[PDB]
């Protein structure tokens, strides 16, 4: 089998954290939403 | 187990639904139709979910 | 390629191994542009490369990560702006 | 014939065991110094190495000839290779 199950998993999960956390930033401290 | 061929150009008595067909022809007669059904219901069953 | 075009050889896990030396070096890379947002560039060999300022161009394995990544630096490199 | 034979039966053709295509493995058999008596056994002992050679020849044509490999299953395919790995196993 060829397949990626011990790279891209612990690193996937990892990207996701690091958008919510930029997502947070632009909104509860930019202020977009109040524009 | 995960729907997924690298057999190219080669039978397999096997080809979101569809993209799998029966080789009904190709098959050996030492192992039954029945559970080669069961088999392409299956894979057919992973590629979908 | 050389790997899901084989299924079974004699060689197939001597090019196992071989292959798992050889994407050593990009592993690395991919573990520095997420965490610092800098990758050490050597000769432009990254797949990846470089107001509102963002005009990087960009336009083999998985594509379907490798936008992802495309956004998680492009991101942080915003941050140290 | 102590060396000659063994060298013959391991699939290397020599000056006394003429390798054809046609005829395999092949005493000379134009020499008055061996004889009728020796000749047959010989002969029996011929065929397994030319049968070798047919054997090797197409594991070896066929198995580690390609990366892996449109699609003829007497010609390509896993499945081939498979077998002659099998047959030279056995």
């Amino acid at each position: 089998v060829l397949m990626k199950r011990s790279i891209t998993a612990p690193l996937a999960a990892h990207i996701s954290l690091v958008n919510k956390a930029a997502v947070d930033y632009f909104f509860v401290e930019l202020h977009l939403e109040a524009h | 187990l995960h729907g997924l061929l690298l057999d190219q150009h080669e039978e397999f008595f096997i080809k979101s639904l569809k993209q799998f067909s029966l080789r009904v022809e190709i098959l050996p007669s030492y192992i039954p139709v029945r559970v080669a059904e069961k088999i392409l219901f299956v894979g057919e069953s992973v590629q979908m979910f | 390629q050389e790997a899901l075009h084989n299924c079974s050889n004699e060689h197939y896990p001597v090019l196992l191994s071989l292959l798992k030396t050889s994407c050593e070096p990009y592993t690395r890379f991919i573990h520095d542009w997420v965490y610092s947002g800098v990758f050490r560039d050597a000769y432009g060999e990254f797949m990846i490369q470089v107001k509102l300022y963002w005009t990087h161009g960009y336009v083999v394995f998985l594509k379907h990560i490798a936008h992802d990544i495309y956004v998680c630096g492009k991101t942080i490199n915003l941050l140290k702006l | 014939m102590i060396h000659e034979l063994l060298l013959a039966l391991s699939g290397y053709p020599g000056s006394i065991f003429t390798w054809n295509k046609r005829s395999g493995l092949q005493v000379s058999q134009d020499f008055p110094f061996l004889h009728p008596s020796e000749t047959s056994v010989l002969n029996r002992l011929c065929r397994l190495g030319t049968d070798y050679i047919r054997f090797t020849e197409f594991i070896e044509q066929y198995t580690g000839h390609v990366q892996q490999q449109q699609g003829q299953g007497g010609l390509h395919g896993i499945y081939l290779r498979a077998f002659c790995t099998g047959l030279d196993s056995v």
